[PDB]
């Protein structure tokens, strides 16, 4: 609540049960001439304070006058970032029911920072009650003239003139008029006589269309996140996925992840792309080897047993697996490799089991001193420090916008269009332009048609093998003819 | 024309330059150059 | 004159396709697949090239 009561002005911030009609009610007595505040009829109940603020008292006329409106006050409310900004400005003149055409500028007066959300307002008036206001509260009041106007604000871009004293003289609106967008364009109130740019219309598109082909299967993820069995690391094990839809948002009722991130594809996005040949590898590995799973990485688990291509896109997904891979003697079924000679390529398995030469004296297969094997037991028991517990860790990698490709995940195709500026998915490929029908003669092997320009220009529909043309919106240019300012306006 | 990569007419279409140039042509057979500096004068070719 | 003024167009077109030290030479191939904080870095460099 704003108020600006007999004496003081108040600034209030509550929680009030206001009133369907709060208002303020003056009685004028007629034995002594005086207009004194009665009623204040504002809210029921006020419980919760927040910020409060009164200013100093002083003293009005309330009087009530037959004259002409001779003030003029202008105000302008602001919210933005907790903060309530008022403007204001008043002036003398003679108007009572015209709006007055003038350059008057609005100083700033108050700002406070309260923070709360405001989406309605109400004005709130007085009343004059006298004996020539004969009844109740409710109908024995006058009104007394008094006027007001309201308007709403918008984001736009205005021209301001500043004089010698500093103050704003005059202003002009980018965007009314083309002679107005043209003195914007050349910051200057004055055009001479000629021809001027000022910017490029484009024709905007409307509606968006998906086609899609159809896709029922489900992921074989069962038998890859519910597996009753995963393999030692070295051994890593792959799988391909291909022709059904990858709901990722159904990875959380059945399960949670240890970590669950993504390079170079953002999460939220994996549901609106198609991807091409899912490759899913699985396995098994301590804790400390978690941070081993990453591109440019070290350690005998991202050196000897598994690497990854440092153009790696998708996605590493791993949960701790100890209750399923703790044994209390100790899960000896999971080994590592621990000496090679040489490092691993990324997407390499190597089998071998031979006896490691430490140095000099080859082994023969003896395994004698300075002659170790290469594959080493992992020992999981359920009593281990966190950092050496077992964890199921499963990566997956794909390849995008590269090839016809048939996982696209969850989403809906729509019907087709024809001949007006729009928005199209084709299989992942997306654009806006419209689209005609072509009189190109694709062979039966390719799904597209590229141009010098370096941009598709054709594409077969994935639905009716049908062949269209993209054509692009006419950009033009916008060029404006003046006289001058001096002469005319047109 | 199909990325921001926009030609424009020139100002003078070819039948306006080959206009210019009949023009001229008339002036030189018919008049020396005394149309070059005034009013054009005529004279026969051959003493020219 | 007609010559040079191709060529110089036919470079300044073909110039779109490459990478400059990105993923991609296509802006919606940037749209997706990335979230802002970490598409801007790429789409800076596309920029600046
Ligand atoms: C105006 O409000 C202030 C603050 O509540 C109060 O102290 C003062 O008495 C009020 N005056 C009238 C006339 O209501
Ligand atoms: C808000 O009002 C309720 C009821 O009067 C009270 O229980 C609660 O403590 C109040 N909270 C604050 C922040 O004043
Ligand atoms: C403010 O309240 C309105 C009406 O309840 C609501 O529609 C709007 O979302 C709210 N905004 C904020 C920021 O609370
Ligand atoms: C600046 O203020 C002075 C004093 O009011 C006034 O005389 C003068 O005209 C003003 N000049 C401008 C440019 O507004
Ligand atoms: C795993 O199993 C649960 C129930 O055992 C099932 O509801 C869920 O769909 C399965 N999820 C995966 C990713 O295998
Ligand atoms: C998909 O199903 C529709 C009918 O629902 C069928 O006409 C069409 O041939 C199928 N295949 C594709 C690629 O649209």
């Amino acid at each position: 609540l704003i108020v600006n009561n007999a004496t003081n002005v108040v600034i209030k911030v509550c929680e009030f049960q206001f009133c369907n009609d709060p208002f303020l009610g003056v009685y004028y007595h007629k034995n002594n001439k005086s207009w004194m505040e009665s009623e204040f009829r504002v809210y029921s109940s006020a419980n919760n304070c927040t910020f409060e603020y009164v200013s100093q008292p002083f003293l009005m006329d309330l009087e009530g006058k037959q004259g002409n409106f001779k003030n003029l006050r202008e105000f302008v409310f602001k919210n933005i970032d907790g903060y309530f900004k008022i403007y204001s400005k008043h002036t003398p003149i003679n108007l009572v029911r015209d709006l007055p055409q003038g350059f008057s500028a609005l100083e700033p007066l108050v700002d406070l920072p309260i923070g709360i959300n405001i989406t309605r307002f109400q004005t709130l008036l007085a009343l004059h009650r006298s004996y020539l206001t004969p009844g109740d509260s409710s109908s024995g009041w006058t009104a007394g003239a008094a006027a007001y106007y309201v308007g709403y604000l918008q984001p736009r871009t205005f021209l301001l003139k500043y004089n010698e004293n500093g103050t704003i003289t005059d202003a002009v609106d980018c965007a009314l008029d083309p002679l107005s967008e043209t003195k914007c364009t050349l910051k200057s109130f004055t055009v001479e006589k000629g021809i001027y740019q000022t910017s490029n219309f484009r024709v905007q598109p409307t509606e968006s269309i998906v086609r899609f082909p159809n896709i029922t299967n489900l992921c074989p993820f069962g038998e890859v996140f519910n597996a009753t069995r995963f393999a030692s690391v070295y051994a890593w094990n792959r799988k391909r996925i291909s022709n059904c839809v990858a709901d990722y948002s159904v990875l959380y009722n059945s399960a949670s992840f240890s970590t669950f991130k993504c390079y170079g594809v953002s999460p939220t996005k994996l549901n609106d792309l198609c991807f091409t040949n899912v490759y899913a590898d699985s396995f098994v590995i301590r804790g400390d080897e978690v941070r081993q799973i990453a591109p440019g990485q070290t350690g005998k688990i991202a050196d000897y047993n598994y690497k990854l291509p440092d153009d790696f896109t998708g996605c590493v997904i791993a949960w701790n697996s100890n209750n399923l891979d703790s044994k209390v003697g100790g899960n000896y079924n999971y080994l590592y490799r621990l000496f090679r000679k040489s490092n691993l390529k990324p997407f390499e398995r190597d089998i071998s089991t031979e006896i490691y030469q430490a140095g000099s004296t080859p082994c023969n297969g003896v395994e004698g001193f300075n002659c170790y094997f290469p594959l080493q037991s992992y020992g999981f028991q359920p009593t281990n420090g966190v950092g050496y517990q077992p964890y199921r860790v499963v990566v997956l990698s794909f390849e995008l916008l590269h090839a016809p490709a048939t996982v696209c995940g969850p989403k809906k195709s729509t019907n087709l269009v024809k001949n007006k500026c729009v928005n199209f998915n084709f299989n992942g490929l997306t654009g806006t332009g419209v689209l005609t029908e072509s009189n190109k003669k694709f062979l039966p092997f390719q799904q597209f048609g590229r141009d010098i320009a370096d941009t598709t220009d054709a594409v077969r529909d994935p639905q009716t093998l049908e062949i269209l043309d993209i054509t692009p919106c006419s950009f033009g240019g916008v060029s404006v003819i003046t006289p001058g300012t001096n002469t005319s306006n047109q | 024309k199909f990325n921001g990569l926009t030609v424009l007419p020139p100002l003078l279409t070819d039948e306006m330059i080959a206009q210019y140039t009949s023009a001229l042509l008339a002036g030189t057979i018919t008049s020396g150059w005394t149309f070059g500096a005034g009013a054009a004068l005529q004279i026969p070719f051959a003493m020219q | 004159v007609v010559n040079q003024n191709a060529q110089a167009l036919n470079t300044l077109v073909k110039q779109l396709s490459s990478n400059f030290g990105a993923i991609s030479s296509v802006l919606n191939d940037i749209l997706s697949r990335l979230d802002p904080p970490e598409a801007e870095v790429q789409i800076d460099r596309l920029i600046t090239g």
